[PDB]
């Protein structure tokens, strides 16, 4: 439904410092370099700043906190608090935007949906019979 | 299953 | 003594390990004799 | 005039000497023997010390670049980094070493089961290597390598000994395990060399047991 | 079983070279590896990393294996890699 | 930590979590050291469940 | 004299060699003014250089190795990209010379992987024409040994464009985060080394629900989709990714410009099985007639990489026999040896 063409664009149309970071790209394993590269993106995002930091596909670290009974949900887990805890925590960044796109919306942590962190909630729906034509206009 | 791993450092 | 070249049988070149230091191609100082430095046997070079 | 040339020859002869004298005392000893990695073109060749250092010279120096070869393992100044001398590779004596003679006659008649087994390798070695002549006829390339793989106690290394004794060849065995060294670049140099000891003899076969020793 | 693990790489292997070179040289040597799990734990592939150090260590010691008379102790032999185990080497 | 007047060391979730084994237990040695030639202070650790 | 004078003027080229010092090799990775640079040594310190006055500035950008010289530390001229076959991708790998002639009996199949994955690598002007995005990627689907691979891999002989093969289900390796970052790297590899056909095996793994290890199929499937219709670079590389099982492939994965064209290579064509013999029996030397026809009912359902298997373990049987195949009764027990022991 165009949900990161948007993103696409704010990159375009952006005097800040762009950072893209697909969702998967934190889940690296050994564990201790996935959410370190999270401290790693706020911290790149804090030095260049003003920067905006697009993280696509969430969905696959920010799923709802079920106890982890093994070490790898555990090691997921660990990718969202430390996502959590960069975006609202005690080191307040400075004019750090963060896009975050998903497709499912409501599998997501109740914390990563709280208004403080993903202020803005907005939603892409199927396009109805008109921006449809808007649609075809520009891609024709 | 899945399994995340640990890693030593031969200097 | 990783290996003699015996450039003539005269004129040996050993090549010997420095272990960490690196491969050399030497050749014996006069007092040892070309005869008692036999292959892959533990040898002592000069710093310099 | 005869007297003339000679004048000019014996003049030439003094001056030989002395450029071959200069040379001489300049080419002096200990060689840090480094490892060729390249050589760019714009008579200048990359080496990579044995130190772990790299050095590209400028002048390939004291040696005819045509034969510098990439891989050839040359004698260069502990200082200057400038080719002296080529050293001879002579496949250093391990790497002949690895070349048993005494291949303990696995015969066919003492590796049992294995049948269907024995008939295929001798299908792609003995066969291939022995009556070669039909074999280029054909068009049918004979498969270079065979991996034997099957749970450990098999005979997988016998039955290798078996198409090494019975059907003669050299049989350079080198068992992977031993293809782990802890001086850099010599396991490779190993390698390399096996199949340049390989070359030298005639039909053989270059046996690699343990292959995970480096094939992980 | 702790000296055969080395911070220097391959300094293992070295070691266990240099035990059954000091045994064919003796007589009548035994050599008796206690708690070969340190060892002899079952490969599988870990290149990122130094544990593959230790296991270049047992294959240095599976070669050297297969008068020298040698002994090995473990509590947990399932741990055991099943080349080490065959009735070709013990 | 805005009115502390102590040292407000801040540990906050997996950065105590090195991929190096025996660093993580080294990192917390050096905290609680740091804590000590500079007390009285105040550790904050910020999403404990992380460790 | 003549013979001295050449080994004498070499000599002294040898003489001014002797003098002649080493470069300590490095690369630059940064330029700080039109002055300084932030060289790197092979296995050395970072020094800051300049540039000699007769070198190109500009020549020298981030990643352009240099020797600089050993006591001034100030660089003296560039070098080509050092190349070793360090490489740890298939990329190297040449697909070999396959002309599409060799695969048998694909002659529409063929003809359609030629349109999505040739076209918009050769003619982009056609599709820049029209105004339309090129495609890229085409999905073939078949029963294994069908030969989906060759005909990717003619693909790439006929382009002269590097190929990379990645056993799909070899990518899936158990610790969490390799399976998406092995696909990473592959994409990332192509960014480098254009135009690639990137050849996905089995696609079957990666693309087609609560455990821990069934949402990393999950991941992987979003980081195969999002480097593809993805916002860093779209890219010229295409990608052949072939499966055995179309049903299963997730229905992101076929849509115009995220893999397209549904191309099925079933098991040897009726006719192909001259075709592929025409193609793989004539090269072994056998003058005798052929009566391919019952070759052909002879190997009913044959995977064609059986048929491949037909010739040449009919050349066995020759090999054995004498050294010439002059008959025919040779393909149907080689028929038979590539059935029964093909089973
Ligand atoms: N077919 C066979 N007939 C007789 N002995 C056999 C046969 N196969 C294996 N063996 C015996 O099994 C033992 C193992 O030797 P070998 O190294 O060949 O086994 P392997 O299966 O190759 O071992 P690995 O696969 O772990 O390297 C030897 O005693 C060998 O003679
Ligand atoms: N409103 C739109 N305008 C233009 N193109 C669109 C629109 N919606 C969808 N598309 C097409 O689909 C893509 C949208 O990406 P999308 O699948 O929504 O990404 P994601 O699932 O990662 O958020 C665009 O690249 C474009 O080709
Ligand atoms: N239909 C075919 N036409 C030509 N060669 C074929 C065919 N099927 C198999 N082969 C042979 O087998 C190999 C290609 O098989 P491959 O592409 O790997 O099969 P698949 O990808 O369907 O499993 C090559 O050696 C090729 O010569
Ligand atoms: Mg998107
Ligand atoms: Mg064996």
């Amino acid at each position: 439904c165009g949900k990161t063409m948007l993103a696409k664009a704010v990159a375009h149309h952006t005097t800040a410092a762009f950072i893209r970071v697909v969702g998967s790209e934190f889940v690296q394993k050994y564990l201790g370099e996935g959410p370190r590269m999270v401290r790693d993106v706020f911290r790149l995002a804090k030095e260049n700043a003003p920067a905006i930091i697009f993280i696509d596909e969430i969905d696959a670290i920010a799923t709802k906190r079920f106890d982890a009974q093994t070490g790898a949900d555990r090691e997921v887990q660990r990718i969202l608090l430390e996502l959590l805890n960069q975006m609202d925590g005690f080191d307040q960044n400075v004019n750090v935007k963060v896009i975050m796109a998903t497709n499912r919306a409501d599998t997501l942590d109740p914390a990563l949906l709280r208004p403080g962190r993903l202020d803005r909630k907005i939603e892409f729906p199927l396009p109805d019979r008109r921006q449809k034509r808007l649609i075809f206009s520009t891609i024709t | 299953a899945x399994x995340x791993x640990x890693x030593x450092x031969x200097x | 003594c990783t290996k003699i070249i015996n450039a003539d049988s005269e004129d040996p070149k050993y090549i010997i390990n420095v272990k960490q230091f690196a491969k050399f191609v030497v050749d014996l100082s006069d007092q040892v004799a070309p005869t008692d430095i036999e292959e892959g046997m533990r040898v002592g070079v000069d710093r310099n | 005039e005869v007297l003339r040339v000679t004048h000019e020859l014996q003049a030439m002869k003094d001056k030989i000497k002395e450029n071959s004298e200069k040379i001489k005392v300049n080419k002096t000893l200990p060689y840090l023997v480094s490892n060729v990695i390249e050589l760019l073109d714009v008579k200048c060749a990359v080496i990579k010390t044995s130190t772990r250092q790299t050095y590209f010279l400028p002048v390939i120096g004291l040696v005819d670049a045509e034969k510098l070869k990439p891989g050839d393992l040359v004698g260069v100044n502990k200082d200057s980094y400038l080719i002296l001398e080529t050293l001879p590779t002579e496949y250093d004596s391990r790497v002949k070493a690895m070349e048993v003679d005494e291949r303990p006659t696995e015969q066919y008649s003492d590796i049992g089961g294995l049948d269907k087994q024995i008939q295929e390798l001798v299908e792609a070695i003995v066969l291939p290597m022995n009556h070669k002549e039909k074999f280029e006829n054909l068009g049918i390339q004979p498969p270079k390598g065979v991996l034997m793989y099957g749970p450990p106690g098999t005979g997988k290394t016998l039955l290798a000994r078996a198409c090494a004794a019975q059907t003669k060849a050299t049989f350079l065995k080198l068992a992977g395990p031993q293809l782990v060294q802890m001086f850099i670049g010599d396991g490779a140099k190993l390698v390399r060399d096996a199949f340049a000891l390989a070359k030298e003899k005639a039909p053989s076969i270059i046996f690699i047991d343990e292959l995970d020793a480096i094939g992980t | 079983g702790s000296e055969l693990v080395q911070k220097y790489v391959g300094e293992g292997a070295r070691m266990v070279r240099e035990l059954f070179e000091m045994a064919r040289t003796k007589k009548a040597c035994l050599i008796f590896f206690d708690e070969i799990d340190a060892i002899g734990g079952a490969r599988f592939d870990d290149g990122a990393g130094g544990d593959n150090e230790v296991q270049r260590t047992m294959l240095e010691l599976i070669n050297q294996l297969d008068n020298i008379k040698v002994l090995m102790a473990t509590n947990r032999p399932d741990t055991l890699d099943p080349a080490l185990m065959r009735p070709g080497r013990l | 930590a805005h009115h502390t007047d102590c040292t407000f060391i801040r540990v906050s979730g997996s950065e105590l979590v090195q991929k190096f084994i025996g660093e993580g237990a080294r990192m917390v040695r050096e905290l609680f050291v740091m804590a000590r030639e500079h007390a009285p202070s105040i550790i904050f650790m910020d999403e404990i469940d992380s460790i | 004299l003549k013979e001295l004078t050449k080994q004498y003027e070499k000599s002294e080229n040898d003489l001014k060699a002797l003098q002649s010092v080493g470069q300590i090799v490095g690369e630059v990775l940064k330029q700080l003014t039109e002055e300084k640079f932030i060289v790197k040594a092979t296995n050395g310190p970072r020094y800051v250089v300049g540039c000699r006055r007769q070198l190109d500035k500009s020549k020298l950008k981030p990643g352009t190795r240099v020797a600089l010289d050993m006591t001034t530390l100030t660089i003296m001229r560039y070098l080509p990209r050092e190349v070793d076959p360090l490489v740890y991708n298939m990329s190297h790998e040449d697909p070999g010379n396959v002309s599409y002639s060799e695969i048998g009996g694909l002659s529409e199949q063929i003809r359609e992987l030629r349109e999505v994955i040739e076209l918009p690598l050769t003619n982009p002007e056609l599709f820049q024409r029209v105004g339309i995005i090129p495609p890229k990627g085409c999905l073939l689907y078949g029963p294994p040994g069908t030969g989906k691979t060759l005909l990717a891999r003619a693909v790439a002989s006929q382009l002269d464009c590097n190929f990379l093969k990645v056993v799909s289900s070899s990518i899936v390796d158990k610790y969490i985060g390799e399976s998406a970052r092995l696909i990473r790297e592959m994409f990332n590899y192509a960014r480098d080394h254009q135009p690639c056909i990137i050849f996905m095996d089995e696609i079957d793994a990666i693309g087609g629900e609560g455990t821990s290890a069934d949402r990393e199929i999950q991941r992987t499937l979003m980081e195969l989709l999002n480097q593809m219709d993805g916002f860093d670079t779209l890219h010229r590389v295409k990608m052949i990714m072939a499966t055995n099982r179309p049903d299963t492939l997730d229905p992101a994965l076929l849509r115009p410009g995220r893999l397209d064209r549904k191309i099925h290579i079933d098991l040897p064509n009726e006719q192909a099985r001259l075709d592929i013999l025409k193609i793989h029996a004539g090269p072994i030397t056998k003058h005798g007639e052929i009566d391919y026809e019952a070759i052909v009912k002879l190997s009913d359902g044959f995977n064609g990489a059986d048929l491949r298997n037909v010739c040449t373990e009919a050349g066995m049987f020759a090999i054995r026999a004498d050294h010439d195949f002059v008959v025919q009764e040779d393909f149907m027990k080689a028929v038979r040896k590539v059935a029964d022991s093909k089973k």
